[PDB]
């Protein structure tokens, strides 16, 4: 009953952000902050009232909250929302990152920031709708609707230093990748719906009804492949990753676009929620290909991150490597690896958010992103290099941060299933330590390699320090006490794992 | 005894306070916070030891919370304290406290005073977590924390890029070791369903009654992690470069915390190694080979810090030899005594560096006993304990215990390697001492030096680690056998010291003749670069990594997926040639399409 408001509060808030700009140019940021705070408060209230820790695995479907409204009854299409533990964690993370994205764009007081905040809230509402929709048409609709404000934000509000043509090219490449892969997923959805209609005789896009769809081997493989192509584009999975460092490099310099609709792992959620339960046998046969794609993603992303001279592209390739770990975890069929994947998704969201916010602040201070033009920045800044050191320590999987808990539970479950892939992935952890130390030494240690890095720089303000330290506290708490997060997602992950291994 | 978590919490609080102070506080306040956190940890450790001996050396378990709980995967945030844990905790807290007072004197007037003490406090907390953990994953938390603090402290002088390169190399090599340790953890959880040390030891012989292959793999990976942290073969290449940091960093790494973690890991999981005797023999062989190679490398080093680093590698090799011959008590005894005299030697070398200009070659200085006599005495008894001078040093008793344990179990070759290594140890130690301190001239820190001075004598050997009921007892030698073993070890050490005096005290004519000789120059170049292991790892791992990075820096997969875009551009440009604007061509294309449509309809009729 609150799930429609979880989607609608961002949309009404973005409309109010656009509408309240006539009252003043410092007004829409407050409207966006109240909007995202209300969304986060509703998500936290759903967390408190859900009783997820005491919920046991009863089998798919099992929803803690549900909402249904007819939308297109001709095709059996409904606004059908449902929340359980995994989607609840994703929605809470979306609300927190949306609050951080609003707070990070606080100083942008330009003449059209009402449209900026409207696009940000529309992206966040689309992401929440992706996490909530259990109607396949509605899920696809949210999946494709949240890319238009993404395109416009990158194209018009993006990196001001670069030429407009570069921003247009990166935005267009991202949009073509995501929307073409979404259309392939729509083809798979339509063919699954038609197979179900031929088997039974009713029109349904409901994910609960489409679970019990008898189909031959080969049809199921193709439907799985369409779903996986969409998810692999947005995860990213190599070689469908090239849009991501380009989109990150041309995103708005503060990084609200980075937090709002890139660092929320809708594709891993889609693989767990839709790909494994709808096509369990096809996913079981596809598992070696997906795991080797994850291994290639880990090492390729690590090597790409090391070779970068831009910090933003470096962090984007770190995202590629960590999503390779998550992709390995998803196809194991192990409960421990799935819980590690959930922890890894949340921790990677937090740590990459901290990294991107710190990079935006560093670019505000020194007006460049090339690491060859900096060095020795530890002696010139007050807070930024130490917090960057903490977050780089987090992305190499140091214990005490949630990233270690995530990928080590992933590797424990994966070794219980697939040992060779696991040992190669742990050498991927060595590669991760290499690229994190390389970025730290190129940016903040050594001597100044240009003139901008040789002078004292203004320190972080109270707001930026507050949000970075909140991310630090959350990452440390996830590293040392991950049990509430594991208890929240335990029932949903167990349902997905039991469905995957009991139908194969 | 209930204050076991305070030994972690107080260094953690010190690290947090000194990190968030950000250098705003004065040097006295920062020194008070850091040194007092480590000192309160040491005082709590002393009270814990008194309580431990009060109830008859009973193992004390203090759980705090459950770290992870996913089905059968249960990892607890639980501390445990037995005799081995108490010995390691006492060594870490006490020696770290002495090093902290010496660093409070030493680092005065330096940039990042509070940052240095925050990093050393985090180092102390990480090592206390490592030695107090009751399961392998919490010990892995301490393992990685110790590695990270080592990386932060080696490259402490961050403005010099070579300090940062040394810190990065140390972190990367130790992380390879940590990956091997992670393999051991994965195998042990997959087999026994637990990572608790006592539970794994209990459940191992019933589970591995049919086959022992996975247990051998797990112990081999445990040894890989151990040699990663302890700088043994084949992961030993980071220590001599880790000399780039400040002197108390080297004292903490080489005496208290870092290099003893592998010895503690092998001694703690001694039951699983006892069910895999070939892997335990490999532990002993790795220790013997590492101590021989490290002694030969230390023989030809021209720097005091490099000599001390390879001497640390040799002494850790002695402890690994003791572990491999099932002399566990001797290994822990030598760990504690080596912590004492190696901390003394490193603090003395730092006083030498502070007194005589900047860091220098050993041949540049000479005749330094007259100018700086107290640190010369510190170097003298530190080298006497390192070289196992008989009946006056604790190192003699520790090395004698190791060699007696090797002889009693029939490991004659390992005992011979230990005797040869002791001869080379006396050789390189008094070569460095006689070159540096003999020849022609060219209270905050006195108290730790005095305490480590006393503990490097037989007073250090008077302390017995309470390893009753934790580690199995070594087989006792016959009285005549250990008598001639003691005489042989003392004779070998004294002969090595006398040969070093005959070779380096006076006019080094034979030494310079050997060094300038072509086989001598070749062997000296080979041993100076630590037998070419750094060169081999640079050619085998670093160079292809950098080559693949340079080859991939253009993102070839992105271009391969950009190929359809250029195909679409080319096809559109080709198709736009038909729109030439000519009406007669448009009519001709309509008639061509009519012909094609009609022919297709007649073909498929
Ligand atoms: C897993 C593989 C199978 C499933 C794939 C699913 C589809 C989604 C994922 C793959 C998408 C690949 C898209 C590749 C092009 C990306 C867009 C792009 O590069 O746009 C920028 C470019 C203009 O920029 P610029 O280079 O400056 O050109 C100026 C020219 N004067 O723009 C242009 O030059 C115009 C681009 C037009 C559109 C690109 C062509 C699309 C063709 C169909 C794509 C569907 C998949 C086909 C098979 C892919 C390979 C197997
Ligand atoms: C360029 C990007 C887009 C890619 C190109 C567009 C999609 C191409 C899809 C090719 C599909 C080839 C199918 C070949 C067999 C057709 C004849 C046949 O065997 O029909 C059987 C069955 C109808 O008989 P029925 O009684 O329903 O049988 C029960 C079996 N379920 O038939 C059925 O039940 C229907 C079977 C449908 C199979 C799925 C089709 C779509 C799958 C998702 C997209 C394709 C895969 C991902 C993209 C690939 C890379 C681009
Ligand atoms: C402008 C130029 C550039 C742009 C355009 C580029 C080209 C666009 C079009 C690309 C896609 C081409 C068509 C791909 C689908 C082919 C489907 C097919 O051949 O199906 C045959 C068969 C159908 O199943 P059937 O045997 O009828 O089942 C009943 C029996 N149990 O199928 C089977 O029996 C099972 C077959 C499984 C595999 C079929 C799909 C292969 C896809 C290859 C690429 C993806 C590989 C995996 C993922 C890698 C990572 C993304
Ligand atoms: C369980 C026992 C231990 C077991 C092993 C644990 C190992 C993993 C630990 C993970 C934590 C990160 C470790 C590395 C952090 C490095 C931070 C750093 O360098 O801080 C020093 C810096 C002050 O240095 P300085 O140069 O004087 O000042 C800068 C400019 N003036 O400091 C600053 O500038 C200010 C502080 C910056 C951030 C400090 C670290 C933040 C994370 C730890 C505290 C989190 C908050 C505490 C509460 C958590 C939730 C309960
Ligand atoms: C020893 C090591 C202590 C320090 C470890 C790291 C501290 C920083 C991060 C802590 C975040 C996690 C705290 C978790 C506390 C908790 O939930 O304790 C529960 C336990 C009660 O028992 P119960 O709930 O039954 O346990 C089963 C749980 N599934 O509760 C208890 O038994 C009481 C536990 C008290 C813990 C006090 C810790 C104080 C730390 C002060 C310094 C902080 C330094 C921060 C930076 C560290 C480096 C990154
Ligand atoms: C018999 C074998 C037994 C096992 C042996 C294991 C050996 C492990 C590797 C030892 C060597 C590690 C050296 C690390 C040096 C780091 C410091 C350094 O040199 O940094 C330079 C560079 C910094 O990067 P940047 O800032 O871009 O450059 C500035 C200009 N210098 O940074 C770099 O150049 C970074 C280079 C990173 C190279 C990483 C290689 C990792 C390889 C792991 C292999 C594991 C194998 C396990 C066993 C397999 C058996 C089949
Ligand atoms: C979605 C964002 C998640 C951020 C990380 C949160 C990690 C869990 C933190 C829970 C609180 C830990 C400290 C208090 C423990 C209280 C224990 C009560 C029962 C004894």
């Amino acid at each position: 009953m609150l799930l429609p408001w979880l989607i609608l509060i961002p949309f009404i808030g973005g409309f109010l952000c656009w509408q309240t700009e006539r009252f003043g140019v410092k007004v829409p940021r407050w409207i966006a902050l109240i909007t995202m705070g209300l969304t986060l408060a509703l998500s936290l209230q759903l967390w408190l009232q859900g009783g997820y820790s005491l919920t046991q695995s009863a089998g798919i479907p099992q929803w803690q909250s549900e909402f249904d409204m007819p939308w297109i009854p001709r095709f059996g299409i409904s606004i059908h929302l449902a929340i359980d533990g995994l989607s609840l964690l994703m929605v809470v993370l979306t609300g927190l990152l949306g609050v951080l994205a609003v707070l990070c764009s606080w100083k942008e007081i330009e003449k059209y920031q009402g449209f900026f905040h409207l696009n940000l809230m529309w992206i966040l509402g689309g992401v929440i709708g992706v996490f909530l929709a259990i109607d396949m048409f509605l899920f696809f609709f949210f999946w494709e609707m949240m890319l238009v404000p993404m395109y416009f934000l990158i194209a018009l509000w993006g990196h001001k230093a670069s030429d407009g043509k570069t921003r247009i090219t990166a935005a267009t490449k991202f949009f073509i990748y995501t929307q073409a892969s979404g259309l392939v997923m729509l083809i798979a959805i339509l063919a699954l719906v038609f197979v179900h209609y031929n088997a039974t005789g009713v029109w349904t896009f409901n994910y609960e009804e489409l679970l019990n769809t008898p189909m031959s081997s080969g049809v199921e493989y193709l439907l799985m492949l369409g779903f996986f192509i969409a998810f692999a584009v947005k995860m990213p999975v190599v070689p469908l990753h090239g849009w991501l460092p380009d989109a990150h490099s041309q995103a708005p310099t503060a990084g609200s676009v980075d937090l709002a609709g890139i660092l929320l792992k809708t594709a891993a959620y889609g693989l767990l929620r839709f790909s494994l339960p709808l096509f369990p046998n096809a996913s079981a046969e596809f598992a070696p290909i997906a795991m080797w794609l994850g291994v290639i993603g880990i090492f390729y992303g690590a090597w790409m991150a090391f070779a970068q001279t831009d910090i933003k592209r470096l962090i984007a390739y770190t995202s590629v490597s960590h999503m390779g770990f998550v992709l390995i975890a998803i196809y194991t069929g192990s409960q421990l690896a799935y819980q590690g994947a959930v922890i890894q998704m949340i921790a990677h969201g937090l740590s990459a958010a901290g990294l991107f916010i710190l990079c935006g602040q560093l670019y505000e201070r020194i007006h460049t992103r090339d690491m060859r033009m900096m060095g020795g920045l530890w002696s010139k800044m007050k807070w930024l290099p130490a917090l960057s050191l903490f977050f780089a320590v987090a992305t190499l999987g140091m214990p005490g941060t949630g990233n270690f808990v995530g990928e080590f539970m992933i590797l424990f479950g994966s070794f219980q299933v697939v040992p060779v892939i696991t040992v190669i992935s742990t050498f991927g952890l060595v590669f991760a330590s290499v690229y994190s130390l390389a970025m730290l030494h190129r940016a903040y240690f050594g001597k100044a390699k240009s003139q901008i890095a040789s002078q004292e720089l203004p320190g972080m303000s109270l707001r930026e320090l507050f949000m970075i330290l909140l991310l630090v506290v959350l990452l440390v708490l996830l590293g040392f006490y991950p049990q509430p997060i594991l208890d929240t997602s335990h029932s949903a992950i167990g349902n997905i794992q039991q469905w995957f291994v009991n139908s194969v | 005894m209930n204050m076991l978590a305070l030994t972690i919490i107080l260094p953690l609080i010190g690290f947090v306070l000194l990190a968030f102070s950000r250098g705003r506080w004065s040097e006295n306040v920062s020194a008070i916070v850091g040194v007092g956190s480590v000192g309160l940890a040491a005082l709590v450790t002393a009270f814990i030891g008194v309580d431990f001996f009060a109830n008859g050396e009973q193992t004390y378990s203090q759980p705090l919370w459950t770290w992870m709980s996913v089905g059968d995967f249960n990892i607890g945030f639980n501390l445990v304290l037995d005799g081995l844990s108490l010995t390691m905790l006492s060594v870490v807290t006490g020696v770290g406290f002495l090093i902290h007072m010496y660093a409070s004197w030493y680092m005065r007037g330096e940039e990042g005073y509070s940052r240095f003490f925050a990093y050393t406090n985090l180092f102390i907390a990480s090592m206390v977590v490592l030695v107090l953990a009751d399961n392998l994953l919490l010990m892995y938390l301490g393992w990685e924390g110790v590695g990270l603090c080592s990386y932060l402290l080696i490259g402490f002088y961050y403005t010099d890029p070579k300090n940062g390169a040394a810190a990065m190399k140390a972190f990367v090599v130790t992380r390879v070791g940590d990956v091997f340790l992670a393999f051991a953890l994965f195998i042990l959880y997959n087999e026994l369903g637990t990572l608790n040390f006592r539970e794994m030891v209990e459940l191992a012989p019933a589970h591995f009654a049919d086959g022992n292959n996975m247990l051998m793999w797990a112990t081999l990976m445990l040894l890989g992690g151990a040699v990663g942290k302890s700088a043994q073969l084949p992961l030993q290449t980071w220590l001599a470069d880790a000399m780039a940091g400040p002197t108390p960093v080297s004292a903490l790494i080489h005496a208290a915390t870092m290099v003893t973690a592998g010895v503690y890991l092998i001694a703690r999981t001694h039951g699983l190694f006892l069910m895999t005797p070939e892997v335990l023999h490999l532990v002993g062989i790795v220790g013997a080979v590492t101590l021989l190679l490290a002694g030969f490398a230390a023989l030809v080093q021209t720097d005091i810090k490099r000599v001390l680093a390879y001497s640390t590698m040799s002494q850790i090799g002695y402890m690994f030899l003791a572990l491999g011959v099932q002399a566990w008590d001797a290994a822990i005894f030598h760990l504690m005594t080596h912590a004492f005299f190696k901390a003394l030697l490193f603090l003395a070398s730092g006083s030498v560096i502070l007194a005589c200009h900047h860091e220098q070659n050993i041949f540049k200085m000479g005749g330094l006993r007259k100018s700086i006599p107290l640190v010369y005495l510190c170097f003298l008894v530190g080298g006497a304990a390192l070289s196992a001078l008989p009946l006056v040093t604790a190192g003699f008793f520790s090395k004698d215990e190791i060699l007696a344990g090797a002889m009693a179990n029939g490991h004659i070759n390992l005992m011979v390697a230990g005797l040869v290594g002791a001869f080379m140890t006396s050789l390189y130690t008094f070569r460095m001492i006689f070159i540096v301190f003999h020849g022609k001239e060219q209270v905050t820190h006195s108290l730790p030096l005095i305490v480590l001075l006393i503990l490097s004598t037989f007073v250090g050997a008077l302390i017995v680690p309470p390893l009753q009921g934790v580690l199995p007892q070594t087989t006792e030698l016959a009285h005549g056998s250990m008598l001639t073993l003691e005489i042989t070890s003392g004779v070998v050490a004294v002969v090595g010291i006398l040969l070093a005096a005959w070779l380096w005290l006076g006019k080094r004519t034979l030494v310079t003749s050997i060094a300038n000789s072509a086989p001598g120059r070749l062997l000296g170049t080979w041993w100076y670069n630590a037998w070419g292991f750094d060169w081999l790892y640079d050619k085998v791992f670093v160079k292809p990594f950098l080559g693949i990075a340079w080859l991939l820096k253009r993102d070839p997969l992105n271009s391969m997926m950009n190929i359809p875009a250029v195909l679409s551009r080319f096809a559109g440009k080709g198709l736009l040639l038909s729109e030439n604007g000519y009406l007669r061509w448009y009519v001709a294309s309509m008639s061509i399409g009519a012909v094609v449509v009609l022919a297709l309809l007649m073909v498929l009729r």
